[PDB]
């Protein structure tokens, strides 16, 4: 035929040259003699160059392809709930064919200027650290930055396992299901992430697109838009949806195989000028939907592995320019103890309070104030007494406070939970205590609430808000358990 | 009495360091960019060498 | 039999173009052959240029190829002999044995390339795995099963390291090893076999517990490319074809990237950032995918990674992390003040750093070790621009101690008895434990840090502490 | 027809296209009609690529060419003793032709992982900072890396020096020829290095290859490979030899130039892919051989030139990385006096005392560790503060082992006069002297031996140990020379 047909020319680094298919789209799927299966990135005046899903092994010369007339397309909708699905769509798990409500091209345009919302629905990640200091929005895209073996996952992860508290309700508008993008990562690993969300009954709502290494290169480029598609779903349906490219990283690296491999300009760092546009065609997918759209949203938390705390590479700035705040994580602060090591000085977040509970609010307007003042005069902690009581008041709260927002993994709490623990530390009612028992003064006192003010409790998960009222019957609380402590 | 000059000039001296010491930094940092670029345009010319082979 | 004919048409350092005839192509990872007098120079097919027209990788030297010599396909991948008939021999990439002990008599042919196990046969493990060495099995404890990673530049002690593993391992073991060097030095090979006959491990007339497979840096970036996998796939047959607990010991890991480089620029690939290939994850992605543990056996792989420059930003060492449950980073800045093994306390971490796997107890004592560490490292600033009378009465107590648990860490190794002169000493995880415990509850404040110095056991520190007292 | 001959296609920068030659080998030497001979690298249907060991301005368009049938290949045996050879093997000194036994090749292959021994034989090289710290074994190679002008060379150089203590002996088994090889260097240098080792009758046991900067670069690329055939014929003969490179950085400089000429991709700073397997295939033909073999044996000395002391540069790496252990030479260390300036903080060898002497090697045990203690010392008083008994023990004692190493250039020491001055020194003998005063202590304490307690120095270098009753006289002649002056 030569026009839906074509002879392979050459193959070769995973990628085959093929000639004909003189009608062939952009970006088009294709499939080989062998089976096989190819998407054409370059459309050359004499050649086709075609970039593969497997081994080029199965791939020789003047062998036959043919066309699909179909763009790369994924199955969405609710079905792959509490699968593990790879690139494509197809299933890994072993639980049977998948249950698709439709299907979305990998490639979606974002939503436009005019159909979205200024963010105001809080995303509690159950993570202290996180929810007082650096708030994350329905709709946001807060980056996870930092060097190997910071918590980078850590942070992510508990945020799914947080979202039991919703999940299991009733009420959808409050719900919020979580898509894991595994992106060069071993099986291995993917096998264990997938083996703790279980022990914790997280799959029920969690989606997993694996990527493994061993995987060719297109494979890591289509799972973020893929799962992307997949959670726009929930987006688009009015509902909400959480997605996690973990990592951007080795994304750009497998593309930028690709890019090499069909001879495209290469530029800084080997990468192609296309690389800023791949990661923000992708990040700005994810969005707050106007009320007449659906209201519904999307958030990313994109992850990014810097080299030695080098911010200024070029990966990391594109992905650093296109957020909208960065959870900058570091190995030194994880040594001291202080897990997750998430630095309060880089860390920041341009929604803020806007997507925070005004229950914390209330109470994390001024710690914000404290921990700023606590890293000024952190080298005088290393001196002796002659510091004068002004600044070693600092002192006192600073060591307690950054004490209080170590929190083990796995382990996150409700706002319910939060707000007790930073209303009794701004104030100052743990400057008494001893900075060794202030991990069990957390455990003793919130059991002591759920049995003496369990009504106080509540009436913050409900309203949210803090009244004069409660802000004195929270005191007082408070004041008594410090004093028979 | 000789102690209360002692801390006198120990608080000159750290004083001087601390602005000597840290306008020195102020000057490291300049040669931090300019080996900062040379090794993103070094790196680059390496990759462009390996493209523009031909025959 | 009816082999396919084809004819050499360019050479080029290790890649070597072979034309064949229209429909006579073999396909991407095939080997080949061409008689020579010498021997056999087995080629492996890499692209299809087109026009019947295939390049291939010199597994071997390419001087004394002529312009046009006859190619015998092979019609399949490398083929390695596999079973326990490899098992005490000495074995080079091609498959063919080099300790001159004849034919090694094989049921089976396997080929050295295979695709990755399918994400449903992974299996995860938490079982711990004890070893012998205080700062490993204290802080970063290997798991059974697991894929452990020795970073370190040049001359830190990766080599050492291994190789004492293997002395406290492999006899311990009632299963199979494979060591597998790659590009490293030929001689260090010849000591290894000569300790594998001493130890008892390799019995020439008798019964071995492990084989051998040399692909040493003398070889060409042919070799050194595929040697890993060669190794590799007499591994995987016990794995699922035996189904039984085998030990991996790959060393360097290194050279399969940086083989790879070399030849990578020959085949017309335009070199990605510093230097490697653009095929570097996908490379290192497909060898570290087939080094696991599934349902049909399991493998514990010791995988030690060469840092280039002393820099762990390097794109090697880098990629290689993800491929690795348990890392073991050696630093330099260690080794130079005569603490060895110089391990990296706090950049070295594990999985089974768990309190629900080494015990709760196990998880504290560790943790308390590595603030202290911290804390020290953080101070050092002030103890050389204040002195050690500046620092607090609490800063004063864990300088002290923080000194003493780094010269703890310390152990004499029985393979680097040559060096220290010290003999060897190996310490259980049990006991590791409860020495550091009792060091953190100041119970031997008294105790002078050269005690602490070179020493096994917590016994010895007390019993080293009162012979110097003499 | 032009099976055996060729027709020159284009020449210019010392490469020639010539085509034909369709029977030629792979690295064949060829022979132009000029007279000029050449070297076969790409393999190509067009044309063949070759390299000229000579000027290009002879070779002209549509010359013809002819085949030598056989690899390039060197003149080897003792014959070459004494004389002065170029890459191919041919005589510069003008002397006689030059009478070879045999005739090796350029590439040889590695010895066998079998036909090995362990290392154990000594390499005296007559520098006491060297013998004492970082000892040379008979089958290693020890690297020699520093920038220029530091003392590279003078380390290599006085060790043939100082194996005149036993090549003018009978005992072949105890004997050790050297073959240095000038790479890089000019003439001028060479002419003068070669007049040193006659001023010292060095010269009848020593090989020397030159392959200075004005040859062809295709000369001073295959220069070390011959010169390592030459030395290998000991090796396999079951006696010992010496090979010196110096220097492969300047090798690779040549081979780069050959790849960027071919038109061959380059990799880092336009040295060739395999760049790494240039020195690989080379340091690695220097081992000890089995005792069925010969018990023969080579050693080898690469030196390399550093730029600013940036040892993470790229070929360094590349060398260290091969290199049983290496002499790092600091420039800085040299104006402060220290000469030889052996940095031992980054100076080690991977053979260890496995190689040193066994009668050195009790003397001096932590020695080494010792001198790592005085700079951890040395750097700490720099705080100006005052220092106790132990610490300033250890700086008078660690500033005075740092003084007693300096030895002076074309001065080997033998082992029987090394003891002794190490043994005075790691005890503390020397603390009660002044440092400016250990200078002529040496020489003093050396003739008082000679003269006095020689039978001593006769039983040290004989047996080359330390008995219970050689350590009682040799303690008793040591402070009884202490209490005189
Ligand atoms: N909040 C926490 N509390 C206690 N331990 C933690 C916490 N977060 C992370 N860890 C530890 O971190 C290790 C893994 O860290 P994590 O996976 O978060 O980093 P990462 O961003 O995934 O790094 P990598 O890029 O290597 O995956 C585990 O060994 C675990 O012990
Ligand atoms: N042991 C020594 N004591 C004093 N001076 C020395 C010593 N060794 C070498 N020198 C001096 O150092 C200078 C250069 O020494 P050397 O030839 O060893 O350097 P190099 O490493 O060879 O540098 P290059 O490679 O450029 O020749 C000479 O002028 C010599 O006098
Ligand atoms: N247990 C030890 N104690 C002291 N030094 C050691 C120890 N192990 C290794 N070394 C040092 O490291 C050197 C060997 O380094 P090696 O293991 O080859 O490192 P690399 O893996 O970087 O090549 C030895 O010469 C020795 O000096
Ligand atoms: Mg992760
Ligand atoms: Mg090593
Ligand atoms: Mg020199």
């Amino acid at each position: 035929n030569l026009n839906e047909t074509g002879r392979v020319l050459a193959v070769g680094d995973g990628i085959a040259r093929v000639f004909g298919l003189n009608n062939i789209q952009a970006e088009e799927l294709v499939e080989f003699s062998s089976g096989v299966k190819g998407m054409a990135l370059n459309l050359e005046p004499g050649q086709v160059g075609i970039v593969l899903f497997g081994s080029d092994r199965l791939v020789k010369e003047g062998e036959l392809v043919k066309r699909t007339g179909n763009i790369v397309d994924v199955p969405v909708g609710p079905g792959l709930l509490g699968r593990v699905v790879d690139a494509l769509g197809n299933p890994i798990d072993g639980k049977g064919p998948i249950d698709a409500a439709g299907r979305s091209r990998a490639q979606v345009k974002a939503p436009g200027i005019l159909p979205r919302r200024s963010v105001h629905e809080p995303v509690q990640t159950g993570l202290k650290a996180v929810d007082a200091l650096v708030p994350i929005g329905r709709g946001q895209r807060e980056l996870i930055i930092g060097d190997r073996q910071t918590g980078k996952t850590a942070v992510a992860l508990d945020t799914i396992l947080n979202q039991k508290r919703w999940n299991n309700g009733s009420d959808e508008s409050k719900k919020l299901y979580c898509v894991y993008v595994a992106v060069g990562q071993k099986r291995s690993t993917v096998a264990q992430l997938v083996q703790t969300l279980e022990q914790h009954d997280a799959m029920k709502y969690s989606i997993i697109v694996a990527a493994t290494a061993s995987e060719a290169a297109p494979l890591q480029y289509l799972a973020p838009f893929t799962a992307a598609s997949i959670g726009e779903w929930f987006r688009d349906n009015g509902k909400h949806a959480l997605i996690v490219y973990d990592d951007l990283s080795k994304q750009a690296v497998a593309y930028r195989q690709l890019s090499l491999l069909l001879r495209r300009p290469p530029g800084r760092e080997a990468y192609p000028g296309d690389v800023f546009y791949l990661h923000s065609r992708l990040l700005e997918r994810a969005a707050k939907l106007s009320e007449k759209e659906g209201s519904g949203s999307l958030t990313a938390l994109p992850v990014i592995e810097t080299q030695g705390g080098d911010v200024s590479a070029y990966i990391p700035t594109n992905v650093i320019s296109i957020t909208d705040g960065q959870i900058f994580l570091e190995a030194e602060l994880f040594y001291k103890g202080i897990r997750p090591a998430i630095n309060v000085g880089l860390s920041v977040s341009r929604v803020g309070s806007a997507a925070q509970v005004k229950a914390l609010k209330q109470v994390a307007g001024s710690l914000k104030l404290f921990l700023a003042q606590y890293r000024e005069v952190a080298a005088f902690a290393q001196f002796g007494s002659d510091l004068d009581a002004s600044t070693k008041q600092t002192l006192v709260r600073g060591e307690r406070l950054t004490q209080l927002l170590k929190q083990n993994q796995y382990s996150p709490l409700a706002t319910e939970e939060q707000v007790p623990l930073i209303y009794a530390g701004v104030n100052g009612h743990l400057d008494g205590i001893e900075l060794s028992r202030i991990g069990e003064f957390e455990s003793s006192f919130l059991s002591y609430l759920k049995s003496n003010h369990n009504e106080l409790l509540t009436e913050i998960r409900e309203k949210g808000e803090l009244s004069k009222e409660l802000l004195a019957s929270l005191k007082s609380a408070t004041e008594s358990f410090v004093a028979t402590f | 009495q000789g102690y209360a000059a002692e801390i006198s000039a120990r608080r000159n001296a750290m004083d001087n360091a601390s602005k000597n010491a840290g306008d020195m930094i102020n000057r490291y940092s300049i040669l931090y960019n300019r080996t900062r670029q040379a090794v993103i345009t070094n790196e680059l010319v390496d990759i462009i060498t390996g493209a523009s082979s031909l025959g | 039999s009816t082999p396919i004919t084809g004819k050499v048409t360019a050479v080029i350092g290790a890649i070597v173009d072979v034309h064949f005839e229209q429909s006579e192509l073999p396909a991407i990872l095939n080997a080949l052959e061409i008689k020579t007098p010498q021997g056999k120079l087995v080629l492996e097919v890499a692209q299809h240029l087109g026009e019947n027209t295939v390049r291939t990788i010199a597994m071997d030297g390419t001087e004394g190829l002529v312009r046009g010599e006859k190619v015998l396909d092979t019609g399949g991948p490398i083929s390695v002999p596999v079973g326990r008939e490899t098992l005490g021999r000495i074995i080079n990439v091609i498959g063919e044995p080099i300790d001159e002990r004849g034919p090694i008599k094989s049921k089976l042919r396997k080929p050295i390339h295979a695709d990755p196990p399918s994400f449903a046969e992974q299996s995860t493990s938490a079982e711990i795995l004890e070893t012998g060495i205080k700062v490993v099995d204290l802080l970063a404890p290997y798991a059974r099963g697991g894929k452990i990673g020795l970073f370190g530049g040049a001359g830190v002690g990766k080599t050492v390291f291994i190789q004492e593993l293997i002395n406290n391992i492999a006899k311990a073991h009632g299963g199979f090893s494979v060591f597998t060097g790659v590009g490293e030095r030929t001689r260090e090979g010849n000591d290894l076999y000569r300790e594998m006959k001493e130890t008892g491990v390799i019995n020439l007339e008798g019964e071995s517990k492990v084989a051998l497979v040399f692909g040493q840096m003398n070889e060409p970036p042919g070799a050194r490319a595929r040697v890993a996998l060669t190794g590799l796939t007499i591994a995987e047959y016990f794995r699922d074809e035996e189904g039984q607990d085998v030990l991996l010991f790959i060393d360097n890991i290194f050279r399969f990237t940086q083989a790879g480089s070399e030849v990578s620029a020959l085949l017309g690939r335009i070199p990605s950032a510093v230097g490697y290939q653009p095929t570097l994850a996908t490379d290192m992605g497909l060898l570290q995918e087939r080094i696991t543990t599934t349902k049909k056996g399991s493998v514990t792989s010791v995988q030690a990674v060469y840092v280039p420059a002393d820099d762990l930003t390097d794109p090697a060492p880098a990629t290689t992390f993800a491929h690795l449950d348990a890392t073991t980073v050696l630093s330099r800045g260690i080794s130079e003040l005569g603490i060895y093994p110089a391990v990296d306390p706090l950049d070295s971490k594990s999985r089974l750093l768990d309190a629900a796997v080494v015990g709760q107890e196990h998880y504290d004592v560790a943790s308390k070790v590595q603030e202290t560490l911290q804390t020290y490292k953080s101070l050092q600033d002030i103890i050389a621009i204040l002195g050690m009378d500046e620092l607090s009465e609490q800063d004063k107590l864990t300088v002290e101690r923080a000194r003493k648990i780094q010269r703890f860490l310390s152990q004499p190794f029985a393979v680097a008895e040559v060096f220290t002169g010290i003999p060897g000493k190996l310490v259980r995880l049990k006991d590791t434990v409860a020495s550091f415990k009792a060091v953190l509850e100041g119970k031997y404040d008294n105790i002078p840090e050269h005690a602490f110095y070179m020493v096994g056991g917590i016994e010895d520190v007390v019993a080293k502490a009162e012979k110097l007292a003499a």
